[PDB]
């Protein structure tokens, strides 16, 4: 069996700016199996209205996935990404750093 | 367009 | 050898029947087809199946049930049986989907709604012209299968009570003896040839015989005449030097 | 969908090129096959293509010309055994492999000796029952069957004595129980000129 | 320049059970058109791509039934792979088929490839002569003999060949106004201080199609090698795509260092230096 730990990051898919709307991402990719569950949360609580890509992989056979939902950053508000695999013991959360 | 042949069980 | 069955051949089938068409393969194809036949617009898809323990539907499949429970067997059956399915049917299969397929023996079904106009045939055997002998040197027997119906026959002649090959031929399909009514009854012609030394000689025998395929042993039959059967109906002749 | 094929029946006489053609619908049909079919008997296959262009085997020519959605096969040197209807067959998607309507060829033998003649024969269940014999003419000869209901006349068929190496074309006509004349049988449409009618 | 067309596919066992999670998804280039997916509605090959929806229902008929003639090939798979490596039924595992071809510049047959993995390590894959297999281990090797005698790679050969590279240039010329442009990199830079005395320089690249980019850094002329963070080339979610490239500079002599960026909509590489 080959089993691999995701890769995350979390972006938006333009240049955030306070009161101009914009989509909030999370790449999920690198990994192996296929089956993993990813959560957006704006300050701790999760996000309902998520879609996501349809299931590809790369020439190493492990899977990508982008999840994604539509967003408008404030300068009091914090967005994260949580992200589940067989290969974690409890889910992983990375922050949106804009300031990237 | 997808393969009409030469997908065969392993 | 690994190859491709249907059973049965042939099937003359009452009206609302139930009649299951059995195919099986013993070559580990993937991927088995069922077709219909009929006598304007060629092969017919009706049913198919690209792997076992799954199906699909083809050009015609109203009527027809069809089921893959295993690599190996395939059988096609009919629920009710209308006159409209009357056709002649070929199971196939190819070892994946899109690749070359190989054809089971046919099965010949006449579905009929009156079991009393089903007929075996009438045989006979008409010896050479004495006008042929004279010409050609050769003569000329023909055979006559007529007052049959359906048109399930298969006609074969026999020299001493050898089968030939050579020397003899068959009409190609049978012909309407009242090319005009409703399930109408049909005749069928055939010719062997051999010599006048073959012919005179008047220690050689010749049989016209016809296969025809009739109805199952299990069938309802109330009428006037015999029940007509699978028989074979012979008709024979003898050499002379007259 | 629609598979069309070459419309027959086809007659090309012995030793000559046949040739068949094949059309299709789906621009994206990626395997084509050939299928002889002999009287009663089941189809068997002549050739599979896959790749535009030429095929060879033997006496047969595969054509695959797929932008113009056409398959063809070329009959070289035709013989009597080669007559058959000849079927084409296209898969449309994974098990949606879809048939022609089939095209009929008859090579037609050339007749070494074209003496046509009318024969009467005698029953061997009695000897009253009539029937009539139209036998050894050339392959130009065609037949014609209807006068009334009484005169069933069959089709042309060709026999073979493959030892004596003589062919023989044949056609059997009779009426049951009237005044039959075996003459005014065969000329509906017009018999050969100098037929024997030893009568 | 040069382009591809590719197809994925997925077949989760899900079981103890049985009824296999399928997807299917193909791309020309870097862009999806098609996908299949056994949990969605319709049971069908849908659309995903503007210019594909002119398509015919031949085609959506035909994609139909071979996507879904390959979804009960896997499901066979499946359990005949549990078999070659005595695997029992209590656990999920998962098969993995791509293939596709490339074109050069002028659309011609580049190279083909047909490809397949068990538990997302190598299983089989087609030599790149189109003739013969590579197989990874014992079990791949009966999947080889197999495959041998059915003729898998000649039939393969006439898909990657003809079909592959038929089907490209006609969804190229359909799509041209997606497909033949190039979207260049709109780059920027950021700096950001980590302590009193080193500082971390960012160069960003962001909505670019393709995917394929460099990003590389350089002291004084001279490639850095050394301390340069550079992530996974990631998407927008609009069709175009993201990048960075970083690192640590002490404090100062951020001038020192240049971004290049080469990236096919580019007329010229691109050179960005902090100021």
């Amino acid at each position: 069996m080959i089993q691999r730990t995701p890769k995350i990051q979390v972006y938006s898919r333009h240049p955030a700016e306070n009161g101009k709307s914009n989509f909030l991402n999370c790449y999920v990719s690198g990994f192996h199996p296929s089956d993993i569950e990813v959560d957006l949360l704006k300050n701790g609580e999760r996000i309902e209205k998520v879609e996501h890509s349809d299931l590809s992989f790369s020439k190493d056979w492990s899977f990508y996935l982008l999840y994604y939902t539509e967003f408008t950053p404030t300068e009091k508000d914090e967005y994260a990404c949580r992200v589940n695999h067989v290969t974690l013991s409890q889910p992983k959360i990375v922050k949106w750093d804009r300031d990237m | 367009e997808l393969a009409g042949i030469g997908i065969l069980t392993v | 050898i690994a190859g491709i069955t249907q059973a049965p051949t042939s099937q003359i089938l009452a009206a609302g029947r139930r009649m299951t068409l059995r195919c099986t393969q013993d070559m580990r194809h993937n991927a088995m087809y069922w077709y219909r036949q009929d006598l304007g617009l060629g092969l017919r898809l009706i049913h198919y199946s690209n792997t076992a323990g799954t199906t699909g539907k083809g050009e015609v499949p109203d009527g027809y049930s069809v089921s893959r429970a295993n690599t190996d067997d395939f059988p096609l059956t009919l629920a009710s049986a209308v006159p409209s399915q009357t056709s002649v049917y070929f199971c196939a299969s190819s070892l994946s989907f899109g690749t070359e397929a190989f054809f089971g023996q046919g099965t010949r079904l006449t579905v009929v709604e009156d079991l009393n106009k089903v007929f075996p045939p009438e045989v006979a055997v008409f010896e050479p012209s004495e006008a042929e002998i004279s010409h050609t040197q050769k003569a000329t027997l023909v055979c006559l299968a007529t007052g049959f119906y359906p048109d399930h026959v298969e006609l074969s002649w026999w020299v001493n009570g050898k089968e030939v090959h050579s020397g003899v031929c068959t009409d190609p399909q049978p012909l309407k003896e009242q090319p005009a009514l409703n399930d109408s009854r049909y005749a069928l012609s055939s010719r062997l040839r051999v010599s006048a030394t073959f012919w005179q000689d008047p220690r050689n025998h010749f049989r016209c015989q016809v296969q025809f395929y009739g109805l199952s042993e299990n069938d309802e039959w109330t009428q006037d005449r015999a029940k007509p059967v699978t028989q074979i109906v012979s008709a024979e002749a003898w050499g002379r030097a007259d | 969908k629609e598979v069309e094929q070459n419309s027959g029946p086809l007659s090309v006489p012995e030793g000559a090129i046949a040739s068949l053609n094949c059309t299709y619908s789906d621009r994206g049909s990626q395997s084509f096959f050939w299928y002889r079919q002999y009287s009663g008997k089941s189809p068997e296959l002549i050739m599979f293509i896959y790749s535009n262009g030429d095929k060879e085997d033997g006496r047969f020519t595969a054509q695959l010309n797929k932008a113009s959605q056409y398959v063809s096969l070329l009959i070289r040197d035709s013989q009597p055994s080669d007559s058959a209807t000849y079927l084409c067959a296209v898969n449309f998607g994974g098990g949606k492999l879809i048939f022609g309507q089939g095209t009929e060829l008859s090579v037609k033998p050339n007749i070494q000796n074209p003496d046509p003649a009318v024969y009467q024969l005698r029953d061997s269940k009695s000897s009253d029952k009539s029937v009539c014999l139209f036998t050894d003419f050339d392959s130009q000869t065609n037949v014609s069957q209807s006068k009334d209901s009484d005169v069933y006349i069959t089709d042309k068929c060709v026999l073979d004595m493959r030892s004596m190496d003589f062919k023989s074309n044949s056609a059997v006509a009779w009426s049951n129980k009237s005044d039959f004349a075996c003459a005014n049988a065969f000329n509906n449409s017009i018999i050969p000129e100098d037929t024997f009618f030893p009568s | 320049g040069s382009h591809s067309m590719r197809y994925f596919f997925t077949s989760v066992s899900r079981p103890g059970r049985g009824e296999p999670r399928f997807i299917a998804v193909g791309y020309v280039d870097d862009t999806q058109f098609v996908r299949f997916d056994s949990d969605a509605a319709s049971q069908r090959m849908e659309p995903r791509a503007p210019w594909i929806e002119q398509e015919g229902p031949e085609y959506w008929d035909g994609e139909t039934r071979k996507v879904k003639a390959h979804s009960q090939t896997h499901r066979v798979d499946l359990g005949t792979l549990r078999g070659y490596y005595n695997q029992s039924e209590a656990g999920s595992h998962t098969v993995q088929r791509m293939y596709g071809c490339d074109v050069g510049s002028d659309w011609r047959f580049l190279r083909g490839y047909h490809q397949y993995a068990y538990d997302g390590k190598d299983y089989i894959a087609l030599k790149e002569d189109l003739r013969s297999w590579t197989a990874a281990d014992m079990a791949a090797q009966t999947t080889k003999h197999k495959w041998e005698a059915a003729h898998v790679a000649e039939q393969l050969r006439a898909y990657l060949e003809g079909t592959c590279v038929e089907w490209l240039r006609r969804y190229l010329e359909n799509g041209k106004e997606t497909l033949q442009r190039t979207d260049a990199p709109k780059t920027h830079m950021t700096h950001h201080a980590v302590s009193d005395h080193e500082a971390t320089l960012r160069c960003w690249a962001l909505s670019f199609y393709p995917a394929e980019i460099t990003l590389t850094w350089q002291r004084d002329g001279e490639d850095q090698t050394q301390d340069t963070e550079l992530v996974e080339t990631r998407p927008a979610g609009d069709g175009t795509f993201q990048k960075w490239a970083a690192v640590v500079v002490p404090s100062g002599q951020e001038q020192r260092y240049t971004c290049h960026v080469q990236h096919e909509g580019l007329p010229k590489p691109l050179t960005l230096r902090w100021e």
